[PDB]
């Protein structure tokens, strides 16, 4: 529609923004709350490459000061693609709390996240929010990026320590970068 | 001026009364027109639960006295 | 200034000092707002003559 | 609780005063020193008013020096009724604080009353005084002054022979005279600890000279002698301010040289070397001849120094600005061996300490 | 019934405390030459209801560095502990009669020391720290003397009972026979229920605000309201114990309002008292208990156990 | 059965007033405004270090003296003894000898928070 | 004596605001309860009354008007609701109204 | 001349009556009792609180408020583009942007006041030549944005016309003074 | 009607919020001795039920009465963040306001709204006591216009 309307509208479909007061490295971080943490297929076949919302907003500010970018759809993801398990181990890793996962079907997980978002409040979590959650991020083949928009991708193992310290008791408070090995890339 | 203090203290007094004043009645309806009939000692206690086997209606406040002996 | 007899003696044998004489709150003995107009005086060196500057 | 080492970092509030006053005129330069001791604007305006005096060899005529005396012994009742009722608050006791804080908003309206400001009153000038009184400030001075020692009573009564009070002041943050001199306190720690100096009897500026008071005394060094130098230094106020409202002199307002004072504006508005001088003296200001000076004045927290250094121009050169809080709180870490947190907040308490004049 | 004599006696408590609060307001701003609020309510009445609504209407800001688990246990202690203390107080029927309620006092008096000092040491802060150490050492030195203190005065009595304390002051109070030990323990009460002069607990010019510097809203509340009812039931501790009210078997509503006047009027002391005097240092507080109070309420002790052996003064069992 | 449901019932209203002031009012959580106080500054020591009390013999002190206010509390039974005569000795030895003791470290200078 | 001369100027206070309903609005408006002598009356509403027996300070106030330019100032009372004339009187730089 | 504050002229000797005096002093608490009476006393007095909004403090007509552009009578503006009040302006706070008008009488386009910048001193007042530039009796005009204290020449004319009932009278009480 | 009771609940707690005021008790400068001016027994803020408190925990408004300085900022700005979140700035005095006296050094924070965001401001130097509490009654208004639940209601 907004094609339609306005044709040269530049369009930015980042991935998963991660970054603080976000809903993806809080939210995970928040699975600390519960007994343990219900991934479908123990977060396996699903892969995610989130960007920071630094690196988005720059991209953003060069995208409303770029001389080219008149028509064009960007992709902005971050420089490192992680499955889910892989990502969720990282999270509770810096977090330093736990890690249990568990096997929920995506049937019974959209009932529970429907349950969650019966709510008058904002909500915890939804269907939509779990099977965004769910759906595997795309490969970024031909379209731009924050690369050729002059914006480098941080990293998520540089960027993520200002996010997730929130979260550790006091016993991990003051723990660094190389206390927790970072999640292994996958390419697919 | 100074008297200006007098409706928190006013409040202050009637909320200090209530309590004890409400307990004593509480007490008396609850016993029956006389008092909680406090047991220190296993003798109280023991004429209390001989008072409540007397009485019949399984209440130690309910007093019996002359009528039931002819 | 406006306190019973009653009051001034508690507050006077409290206090242990006359508090009626000297209380701090102000009521008719300072100036009126609205003041006549002034005339504020000239100096020296006003004299119109034997006042040049490099003698002063 | 016991403290081992006090080290006192400032200059959160240091706001690069001597800088800007070498950036701008000696006129334009006058109301920063009511915000480098806010609490004694007058007697910094004073300090500042009798170092300008000194470089341009001009003196205030003797109305002008009559009202910076009895303007400054206000100063020296407001400055030391805040250090007393602060100190009193730190130590726990707030009624005196609300007392002497309501007759510390009356001398507020008074200084609103001489000038526009309440507090910032930007009154004492190198050129004596802005503007004469108005014509009912005498008599309503002389009716806050003839009811301000019962205030100081009460406070005395409340404070002065409580066992609390005394267990609390006694023997805290003694000092010896001869590391008062050596640590170069010069204020009100010389005379708790004994030393008899008062730059106003030693070194008289105005017409201290020919009024009466006395100076009060210490002998022990400690917080107990220091708050009660402070009160009878508050009662000597009040005595010099009875003597100002008695022997006011009839003279003009300021010192009659139209080429540092403006003119009236009568004059100013009818004549033309008035009209001339004054464009001057507000755009460019009065040249002051190159030199330096250090004036030193009997500020109520201690000796309140200003060295001046002019080039020549309307501008000074360098204004170095010496407080005697920033000795004090100097020599804050000696005075705070072998005792708490509790009696270190006593020892605070008993300097006067603004920091304003500290940081600049 | 006995729900709603728990209603009876709880809600107007917690009336009493936050009402209170207004008198405390009001009487130092008199005696501090202003007004207390006077605009919240018709004349101030809304205010203490303003300031709970305002408290419980922010977010209690859990910290990163504090203990959770006692971080929260401690307010909801102190609270319960206020509450349990009023429970056993004869006015002239307590709601619960225990036959040793002044050792229920006492330990339920220690129990919100311990309150306080957990929520000291879980709020995990240097001036928090503070608060806690300075509650150790002030209860250490009010507990020996109000132990020895309660101990005189009810050897003077006969059981540990109050309904007993009563019956003893029927005819004259206590006050007269041993005020030395009134004026002692009107001091140790305010130790225990941490006020001016020596407060030091939440001393808000030697420290921020002591064990409450990291108590946000809600807690803090529960905080104060703790402290509060805590002054109101010293007072009326001591109202009873020592200023007997007059007692009469056919009505005791005249018995409940001498209390509520006598209790006013050492509640009024007590603001009183926060107005008129400095605060002590804690150390000080610790030598003035232990070198003045101690040595002479352990001879007073020991002439309370000689006074009914000499005179043959023996208190009865019962 | 009474004093224990007043007691539960005062549990209750704590948790409940707790509960109610922890789900009420909207939340905003980071990490500058969770960090320790610290008069506007980072702390240097993490508040857990060792704190050094200064009165440690006067609290060691206490210990032994509420034992003996424990030894002293039967005292309103004990004057209902029918000998009362070895119950006035003991009684006065007792507060005697605690008393000789709060002299002795009195004098030894046990209570004086030494530094 | 002195009580009932008390009493007196309090019932007086109280029924001298119009009515029971001229009582509560003087009350919980301007939250005090005073008879002074009416000078005022400016063209917006507000009142200005003044007593010269209370000390210096409280010898003058204004009740606002429940309506200016609009805006229902029942209880947003405001300082600047005063016009320049009636503010130099009532913050006393003179002595006549 | 000096005094002593807190040293002793010899000494009271030791007696039974005056040793029985200082052991009923700090035994009964005489001066603990006597600051009680003192703030009961307080108490009992009246208190200095005005009813704020009803009630507002006293001033005096020097008093300096929100700055104001004045007029003549005849409508014409007082201000003649002299600038000798930013130049004396010791915050910086005034630009004073100019240039012939029309009719061509000197006047200003520009005369911007930074409130947020000015020292509130009167400066200003007391430099300008023809009472153009005043600060009127106004204190009560707090803003909820940073920009709405950054006054123009619209906004410095605008408080001139509201003030000038108060500001003249002012003025013609206080200018025998100055 | 939902909306009437959302608007009653939301003006209850409006009144709560702005009948109980509880300001820092923090300062810097001159402008804070106009603020315990303010506290003093002539403008009686804890009549108005504002009264100060140690705490930022327990505080509920910054009066920002000084000057800024660089130093000083980032004691501020923790100070803020460490208060609970219905939390309001007043910046009091040209100092805190845009700078003021010291605007051009280099070591003040030009405006205290560089740092923490700024609900009222005061302007003076000093603003008089006064002028401080009609910016905190023109805060209590302002917390009365607010509408958060209805807002949340339409949201
Ligand atoms: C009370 C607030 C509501 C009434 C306010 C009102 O209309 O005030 C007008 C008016 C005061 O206005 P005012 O003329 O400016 O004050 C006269 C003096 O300046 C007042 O100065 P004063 O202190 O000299 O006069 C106080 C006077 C009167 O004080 C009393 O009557 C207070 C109660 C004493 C018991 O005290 C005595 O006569 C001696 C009392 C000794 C007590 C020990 O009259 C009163 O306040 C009369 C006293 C009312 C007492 C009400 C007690 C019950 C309160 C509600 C409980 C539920
Ligand atoms: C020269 O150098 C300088 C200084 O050096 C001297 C400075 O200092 C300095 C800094 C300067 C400043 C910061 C200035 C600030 C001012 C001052 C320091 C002086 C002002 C005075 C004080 C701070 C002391 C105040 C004294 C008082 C006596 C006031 C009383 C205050 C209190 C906190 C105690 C009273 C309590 C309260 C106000 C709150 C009580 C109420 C509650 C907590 C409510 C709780 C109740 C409930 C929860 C009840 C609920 C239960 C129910 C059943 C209710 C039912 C409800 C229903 C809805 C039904 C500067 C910059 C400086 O340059
Ligand atoms: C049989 C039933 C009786 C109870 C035993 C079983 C249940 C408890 C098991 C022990 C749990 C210990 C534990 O987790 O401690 C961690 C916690 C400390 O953890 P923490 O608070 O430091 O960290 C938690 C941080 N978050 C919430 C962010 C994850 O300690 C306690 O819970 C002990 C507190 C006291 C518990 C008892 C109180 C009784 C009433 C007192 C008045
Ligand atoms: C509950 C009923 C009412 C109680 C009183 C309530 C109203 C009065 C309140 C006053 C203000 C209290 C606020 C807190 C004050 C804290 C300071 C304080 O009190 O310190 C204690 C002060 C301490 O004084 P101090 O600390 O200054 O002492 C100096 C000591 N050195 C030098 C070692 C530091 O006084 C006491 O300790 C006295 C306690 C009471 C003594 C009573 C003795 C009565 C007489 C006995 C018998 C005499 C005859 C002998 C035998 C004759 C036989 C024929
Ligand atoms: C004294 C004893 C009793 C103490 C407790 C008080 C009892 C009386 C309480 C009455 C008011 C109840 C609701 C208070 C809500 C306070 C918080 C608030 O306004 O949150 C707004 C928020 C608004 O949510 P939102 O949808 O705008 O999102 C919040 C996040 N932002 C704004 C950043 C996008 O929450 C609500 O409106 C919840 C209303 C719950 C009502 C329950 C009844
Ligand atoms: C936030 C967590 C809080 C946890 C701590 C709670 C503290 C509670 C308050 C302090 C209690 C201190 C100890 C008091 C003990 C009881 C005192 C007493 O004397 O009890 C005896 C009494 C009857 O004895 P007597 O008076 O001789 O009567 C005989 C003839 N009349 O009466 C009796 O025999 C009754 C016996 C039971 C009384 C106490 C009941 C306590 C119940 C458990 C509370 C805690 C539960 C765990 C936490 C819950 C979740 C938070
Ligand atoms: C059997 C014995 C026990 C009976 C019950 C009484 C219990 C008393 C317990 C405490 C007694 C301690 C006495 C010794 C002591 O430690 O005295 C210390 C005290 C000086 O210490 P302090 O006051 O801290 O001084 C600091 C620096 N000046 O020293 C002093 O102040 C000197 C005091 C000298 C006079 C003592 C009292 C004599 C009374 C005689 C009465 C006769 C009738
Ligand atoms: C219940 C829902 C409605 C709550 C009140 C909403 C209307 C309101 O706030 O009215 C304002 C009125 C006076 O308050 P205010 O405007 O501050 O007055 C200034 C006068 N000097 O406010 C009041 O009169 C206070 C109303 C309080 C209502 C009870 C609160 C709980 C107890
Ligand atoms: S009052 Fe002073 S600082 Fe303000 S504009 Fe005028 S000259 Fe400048
Ligand atoms: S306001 Fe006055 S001083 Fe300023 S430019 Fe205009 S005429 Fe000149
Ligand atoms: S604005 Fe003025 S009064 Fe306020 S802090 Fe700055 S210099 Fe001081």
């Amino acid at each position: 529609e907004v094609r339609s309307v306005f044709p040269e509208a530049i369009i930015i479909r980042p991935s998963d923004i991660f970054g603080r007061e976000d809903r993806f490295l809080n939210h995970f971080a928040n699975y600390r709350w519960f007994l343990a943490v219900p991934l479908v297929s123990l977060g396996f076949k699903t892969v995610k490459q989130p960007v920071y919302v630094a690196d988005v907003s720059k991209g953003i500010v060069n995208a409303t000061k770029d001389p080219d970018a008149v028509g064009k759809t960007f992709a902005f993801t971050g420089p490192n693609r992680y499955l889910l398990f892989h990502l969720v181990k990282y999270i509770f890793g810096m977090t330093h709390r736990t890690f249990i996962p568990y096997p929920l079907p995506l049937f019974v997980y959209s009932w529970i996240g429907k349950l969650f978002g019966l709510s008058p409040f904002e909500p915890w979590t939804t269907k939509d929010k779990v099977e965004r959650i769910h759906i595997s991020d795309v490969m970024p083949t031909d379209l731009p990026g924050l690369e050729d928009l002059g914006v480098q991708p941080t990293p998520l193992e540089l960027k993520s320590i200002e996010v997730l310290r929130r979260h550790r008791t006091y016993r991990w408070l003051s723990s660094e970068i190389e206390e927790t090995k970072p999640a292994k890339t996958v390419n697919y | 001026m100074w008297f200006e203090i007098l409706p928190g203290l006013a409040i202050m007094g009637v909320c200090l009364v209530i309590p004890g004043v409400s307990t004593a009645y509480i007490h008396k309806f609850t016993n029956g027109g006389k008092e909680k009939r406090v047991a220190r000692v296993q003798y109280q206690w023991y004429l209390m639960e001989r008072d409540r086997r007397i009485s019949g209606v399984n209440r130690y406040y309910v007093s019996k006295g002359l009528e039931n002996i002819d | 200034a406006s306190a019973t007899r009653v009051i001034q003696k508690l507050r006077n044998w409290a206090s242990g000092q006359d508090l009626q004489a000297k209380l701090q709150l102000r009521y008719q003995e300072i100036a009126k707002r609205t003041q006549p107009p002034p005339k504020l005086p000239v100096g020296p060196s006003h004299k119109l003559s034997n006042n040049y500057y490099c003698t002063r | 609780e016991m403290v081992r080492k006090c080290d006192p970092h400032i200059g959160l509030l240091h706001r690069g005063t001597e800088k800007l006053i070498e950036y701008k005129t000696y006129l334009q330069a006058l109301p920063y020193f009511d915000r480098l001791d806010y609490v004694s604007m007058m007697c910094n305006e004073q300090a500042y008013s009798i170092a300008v005096e000194k470089l341009l060899n001009i003196q205030p005529p003797p109305r002008a020096q009559w009202i910076r005396v009895l303007f400054g012994e206000i100063t020296r009742i407001l400055n030391h009724i805040m250090a007393v009722t602060t100190h009193a608050l730190d130590i726990g006791a707030m009624t005196p604080f609300f007392w002497m804080f309501e007759e510390r908003e009356k001398m507020f309206e008074f200084y609103e009353r001489v000038s526009g400001a309440r507090m910032h009153a930007a009154y004492i000038r190198p050129g004596g005084v802005h503007q004469d009184l108005p014509l009912g400030l005498l008599d309503d001075i002389y009716e806050f002054s003839k009811n301000f020692s019962l205030r100081i009573d009460e406070v005395e009564e409340m404070l002065t022979n409580n066992r609390i009070w005394r267990n609390r002041t006694v023997d805290i943050g003694v000092v010896t005279a001869e590391d008062a001199l050596n640590y170069g306190f010069s204020g009100v720690m010389l005379r708790g600890s004994g030393i008899q100096w008062d730059l106003r009897k030693t070194q008289p500026y105005d017409v201290y000279d020919q009024v009466e008071f006395d100076v009060p005394i210490g002998s022990r060094g400690d917080c107990y002698d220091r708050y009660l130098c402070r009160v009878e230094e508050m009662r000597q106020s009040l005595r010099i301010i009875e003597q100002c409202l008695n022997k006011m002199p009839p003279g003009e307002i300021k010192v009659d040289d139209a080429k540092v004072s403006p003119p009236k504006r009568a004059e100013m508005k009818t004549s033309m070397e008035s009209l001339i001088h004054h464009f001057k003296l507000y755009t460019e200001g009065y040249q002051v001849p190159p030199g330096a000076t250090y004036t030193a004045i009997e500020a109520p927290k201690g000796e309140f120094g200003v060295y001046l250094v002019s080039d020549g121009s309307s501008r000074p050169y360098r204004c170095k600005i010496k407080a005697p809080g920033f000795a004090h709180l100097a020599g804050l870490d000696k005075m705070s061996k072998g005792h708490m947190l509790a009696d270190v907040v006593a020892i605070i308490g008993t300097q006067d300490i603004v920091f304003g004049e500290i940081d600049r | 019934m006995f729900f709603i004599n728990i209603l009876t006696l709880l809600v107007p408590i917690l009336i009493a405390m936050a009402f209170l609060t207004l008198v405390e307001r009001k009487i130092l701003g008199y005696m501090q030459l202003r007004k207390g609020p006077n605009i919240v309510g018709p004349y101030g009445i809304l205010q203490p209801f303003a300031d709970a609504m305002k408290l419980f209407m922010k977010e209690p800001m859990r910290p990163l560095t504090t203990s959770m688990s006692l971080f929260i246990i401690a307010p909801t202690l102190s609270l319960t502990l206020a509450l349990s203390l009023w429970v056993p107080l004869p006015m002239p029927h307590p709601l619960i009669n225990l036959n040793l309620g002044i050792l229920f006092i006492l330990a339920t008096s220690s129990l919100s020391v311990y309150s306080i000092l957990w929520s000291g040491w879980a709020s995990n802060s240097k001036y928090s720290l503070f608060g806690a150490l300075r509650a150790v050492a002030q209860t250490i030195s009010y507990e020996v003397t109000m132990a020895i203190i309660l101990l005189s005065v009810l050897l003077m009595n006969g059981s540990y009972s109050l309904q007993t304390l009563i019956t003893t002051q029927e005819h004259m109070w206590l006050l007269l026979p041993a005020w030395p030990m009134a004026m002692m323990w009107f001091i140790s009460t305010l130790a225990e229920t941490n006020r001016a002069p020596f407060d030091l607990t939440e001393g808000e010019s030697e420290l921020v605000s002591g064990f409450n510097v990291e108590y946000a809203a809600g807690p803090f509340a529960l905080f104060f309201m703790a402290e509060y009812t805590n002054i109101i039931l010293m007072n009326a501790l001591t109202t009873i114990i020592f200023l007997g009210p007059l007692y009469y078997i056919n009505l005791p509503e005249l018995y409940s309002t001498n209390f509520m006047m006598e209790a006013l009027l050492l509640s009024s002391t007590f603001l009183w008292i926060r107005a008129s005097y400095p605060r002590f240092r804690y150390d000080q507080l610790m030598h003035l208990l232990w070198k003045n109070f101690l040595p002479l309420t352990l001879a007073l002790c020991m002439w309370h156990i000689s006074l009914p052996i000499f005179t043959a003064g023996v208190p009865p069992y019962m | 059965m009474n004093l224990y449901t007043v007691i539960f019932i005062n549990i209750l209203l704590s948790l409940t007033l707790i509960l109610v002031a922890f789900w009420l009012p909207q939340m905003n959580l980071y990490s500058e405004k969770a960090n320790p106080y610290e008069c506007g500054f980072d702390p240097t020591s993490s508040a857990r270090l060792p704190f050094s009390m200064k009165f440690f013999l006067v609290a060691i002190t206490f210990l032994l003296f509420d034992l003996e206010i424990a030894l002293l509390l039967p005292l309103p039974w004990a004057i209902q003894t029918i000998k009362t005569s070895t119950m006035m000795i003991m009684a006065f030895i007792l507060v005697t000898i605690l008393s000789l003791g709060l002299a002795y470290e009195w004098t030894q200078k046990g209570l004086e928070w030494t530094e | 004596m002195e009580l009932v001369e008390v009493l007196k100027r309090g019932v007086q206070q109280v029924t001298g605001h119009g009515g029971l309903r001229g009582l509560l609005r003087v009350f919980f408006r301007a939250n005090d309860i005073r008879i002074g002598t009416l000078v005022g009356e400016d063209k917006y509403g507000n009142k200005y009354y003044e007593d010269n027996k209370q000390f210096f300070g409280r010898h003058r106030w204004v009740i606002y008007t429940t309506e200016m330019n609009g805006k229902n100032t029942f209880w947003d009372v405001d300082g600047s609701m005063v016009p320049p004339e009636w503010h130099r009187w009532l913050h006393c730089m003179t002595d006549d109204p | 001349t000096y005094k002593y504050v807190n040293k002793k002229e010899q000494e009271s000797e030791v007696d039974m009556k005056s040793a029985t005096d200082n052991a009923a002093r700090i035994l009964m608490w005489t001066e603990l009792i006597r600051g009680l009476g003192m703030t009961l006393s307080y108490l009992f007095r009246e208190p200095a609180t005005i009813n704020y909004p009803f009630e507002k403090g006293p001033l005096s007509p020097r008093f300096r408020g929100e700055h104001a552009l004045r007029r003549y009578p005849s409508g014409e503006e007082r201000c003649i583009a002299c600038k000798l009040c930013e130049a004396i302006c010791p915050a910086q706070a005034i630009t004073i942007e100019a240039e012939p008008r029309a009719d061509g009488s000197r006047r200003t386009t520009r005369y911007d006041i930074d409130m947020t910048k000015c020292i509130y001193c009167g400066f200003c007042q007391e430099a300008c030549p023809v009472d153009a530039i005043v600060e009127g009796p106004n204190f009560e005009f707090s803003t909820e944005t940073h920009e709405e204290l950054l006054y123009n020449k619209e906004k410095l004319l605008n408080n001139g016309d509201k003030w000038e009932a108060e500001i003249a009278a002012n003025i013609q009480a206080d200018y025998l003074y100055r | 009607r939902a909306e009437y009771v959302v608007t009653k609940l939301d003006d209850l707690i409006n009144w709560a919020r702005r009948s109980s005021l509880w300001p820092m008790t923090f300062g810097l400068a001159c402008c804070a001795v106009e603020m315990m001016h303010m506290a003093a027994p002539r403008y009686d803020m804890d009549r108005f039920g504002v009264v100060f408190r140690a705490s930022p925990r327990q505080a509920d408004v910054m009066i920002v009465a000084g000057t800024l300085t660089n130093k000083m900022a980032p004691a501020l700005r923790k100070v803020y963040d460490q208060m609970p979140e219905p939390r309001y700035v007043v910046s009091m005095g040209s100092c805190a306001n845009g700078g003021g006296y010291y605007h051009y050094s280099y070591s003040v924070v030009r405006g205290c709204d560089r740092i923490v965001p700024v609900d009222i401001y005061v302007p003076g130097c000093p603003p008089t006591a006064e002028a401080l509490l009609y910016g905190i009654l023109q805060l209590q208004r302002k917390i009365k216009r607010e509408q958060k639940l209805k807002i949340w209601y339409r949201r």
